[PDB]
């Protein structure tokens, strides 16, 4: 973990990437607020299972106690789903690729009360990534940083986070960025994580309101994840 | 235990 | 954009707001919200002295302060509570432990204070971090965005300059820079929680909230 | 808004 080189760090993270899943989108019927939220909560639920497998393959994560592993995932899961969504929407300006069969524009997000506000932030993050030309190697480092950092303040984790910082710098130097450009781009990337936190908190409040108005039934897992917030 | 606790083991 | 790193640091140090002075459940949040209202007035003057901020349009200045104000209050609170392990110094005459607390937020602030203490955060680094929060927190919600990002890069350069001047190796500079910026995600989280708490206070209409604070909620 | 006049 702390003995991995940067290249080994990147290879392990790339090989751990979860698959892209399909939604239960039924094209025979129009969208309603309930059926659209139903699709997103069903997808998130199936993605969480693959998330767990992925987190076990993030170096340093298996070293933690089960309780600490639970806490980190409880804190970060929606940030992780969202940075994944933004990443795979990068090559679809103006749209969010929730799934290959669920590629939506903001007009479709207006179907769910309170959704377009979060939709617009995700679109803006995707545009930010596109203009910075975020690389897949950088993306997987950022996603692992979220897993380890978001719940951390609530030494080993910090040593692993430092290794990931080293790996980001190594990637940037390998790509030919000057020394000044390296620390500038590191800062620009890490500052986007503050916005991803923000969007996660809005989506968690949105999911809570969907539950509390009986718009869609949440799985037992989703209910416990919500409940930890 | 939490669903998540069990899933982390399987 | 023409200031040296040392000039950036002295400008931000010069602009630092003063520390202001301030139980029941209603009375304590009366104190906190009364304190926060007085600090906001000073924050506005400080923001105007963050290099580059006055170059922005009035609309953009309003948006950035509307998004960031509680984050900025909160990092200030953490900073002055840093030498008081296990307590929050809301004011010199208002030093609280967690039992007096809200407590979910209280604990998050305390853990941030302990992280600053753990890394021995310096005053010069603190003022850079507070300017980053101001410029970053609403920049995602063309020429004006490039100017904010150019100023943001300048403050990064200034942070790195401070760490180099302190003797850190290149590897240590990059690691500490990342450590500091990741704490800003936790500050965003606590501000989000604190806004929700503030919103519940305005709904319960027991604690008096100033016209100014009521407009800051409205923006969120 | 108040923030407008304050700035
Ligand atoms: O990888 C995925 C799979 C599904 C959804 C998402 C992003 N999730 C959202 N995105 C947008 Cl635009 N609007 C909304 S409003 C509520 C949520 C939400 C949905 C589910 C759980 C928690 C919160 C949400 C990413
Ligand atoms: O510089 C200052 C001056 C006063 C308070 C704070 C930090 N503010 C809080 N801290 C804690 Cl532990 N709990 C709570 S619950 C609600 C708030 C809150 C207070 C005011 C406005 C918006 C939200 C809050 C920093």
């Amino acid at each position: 973990a702390l003995s991995l080189t940067a290249d080994q760090m990147v290879s392990a993270l790339l090989d751990a990437e979860p698959p892209i899943l399909y939604s239960e989108y039924d094209p025979t019927r129009p969208f309603s607020e309930a059926s659209m939220m139903g699709l997103l909560t069903n997808l998130a639920d199936r993605e969480l299972v693959h998330m767990i497998n992925w987190a076990k393959r993030v170096p340093g994560f298996v070293d933690l106690t089960l309780h600490d592993q639970v806490h980190l995932l409880e804190c970060a899961w929606l940030e992780i789903l969202m940075i994944g969504l933004v990443w795979r929407s990068m090559e679809h300006p103006g749209k969010l690729l929730f799934a290959p069969n669920l590629l939506l524009d903001r007009n479709q997000g207006k179907c769910v009360e309170g959704m377009v506000e979060i939709f617009d932030m995700l679109l803006a993050t995707s545009s930010r990534f596109r203009m910075m030309n975020l690389q897949g190697e950088e993306f997987v480092c950022l996603k692992s940083i979220i897993l380890l950092n978001s719940g951390v303040y609530t030494d080993h984790i910090h040593r692993v986070l430092d290794k990931i910082t080293d790996t980001l710098i190594h990637l940037m130097a390998k790509a030919g960025l000057t020394l000044q450009q390296q620390h500038q781009r590191l800062a620009q990337l890490l500052l986007i994580l503050s916005h991803i936190r923000h969007m996660s908190n809005k989506g968690m409040e949105h999911l809570y309101s969907m539950k509390c108005k009986n718009v869609v039934p949440l799985s037992d897992l989703l209910l416990e994840m919500l409940d930890a917030h | 235990h939490k669903i998540l606790h069990r899933l982390l083991q399987d």
